[PDB]
């Protein structure tokens, strides 16, 4: 069944537009991750990682 | 007519079958807030009015 | 991440989500019980009708 | 489970859930301590016998 | 806390805090009884003596 559209229809009957951004979060090789600087590596100290 | 909020008009509806999912057809709205009753199992459960 | 779009009535713009049931959603397009993203839905009269 | 859809239905019945664990938790704690009242009686009876 | 906001990261990890109290309080508990038990041995031993 297909929809008919027409500008007289009011609210509800108003056709939409849905986008939706869809992440997935495991304990597998990370590819994709925001704009932030690296830093160097230290050993043997109490330190925040 | 719709009647004035000082006097409503109500109707006590038995000895039918309850078929709910056709009424999206003969009023427009938006919500539909069936708080109580998820809308599509209304095919089985049986009521007393 | 998956990016996806697609166009519906306005009618059912709360019907994709998680544990919602009826034509429009079980046999369209229905989201997982665990569903974590971004959804964004606009009200497209001047540019889908 | 067959009046609500599960996103609230799991709501509902996280209550009872809780309340059933601590009535059992009450119960077994009562148990407890009836039979270490029980023991000392029945370590008296044997030093009788 | 680094995945969510506050406002309902405090919902999310209020249920942590009560589980968490109700462990300690069930370990602390059963430690008191089996205290409890093991005092009445050491008794017996001491008369034994």
């Amino acid at each position: 069944r297909s929809y008919g559209f027409r500008p007289t229809y009011g609210v509800g009957h108003q056709p939409y537009r849905v986008v939706v951004l869809s992440f997935e979060l495991l304990h597998a090789p990370a590819t994709v991750c925001g704009p932030k600087k690296s830093t160097n590596l230290v050993k043997n100290k109490c330190v925040n990682f | 007519r719709f009647a004035s909020v000082y006097a409503w008009n109500r109707k006590r509806i038995s000895n039918c079958v309850a078929d709910y999912s056709v009424l999206y057809n003969f009023a427009p709205f938006f919500a539909f807030k069936c708080y109580g009753v998820s809308p599509t199992k209304l095919n089985d459960l049986c009521f007393t009015n | 991440v998956y990016a996806d779009s697609f166009v519906i009535r306005g009618n059912e713009v709360s019907q994709i989500a998680p544990g919602q049931t009826g034509n429009i959603a079980d046999y369209n397009y229905k989201l997982p019980d665990d569903f974590t993203g971004c959804v964004i839905a606009w009200n497209s009269n001047k540019l889908d009708s | 489970l067959s009046r609500l859809d599960p996103p609230e239905a799991e709501v509902q019945i996280d209550r009872l859930i809780t309340g059933r664990l601590q009535s059992l938790q009450t119960y077994v704690t009562q148990q407890l301590i009836r039979a270490a009242e029980i023991r000392a009686s029945a370590n008296l009876a044997a030093t009788k016998m």
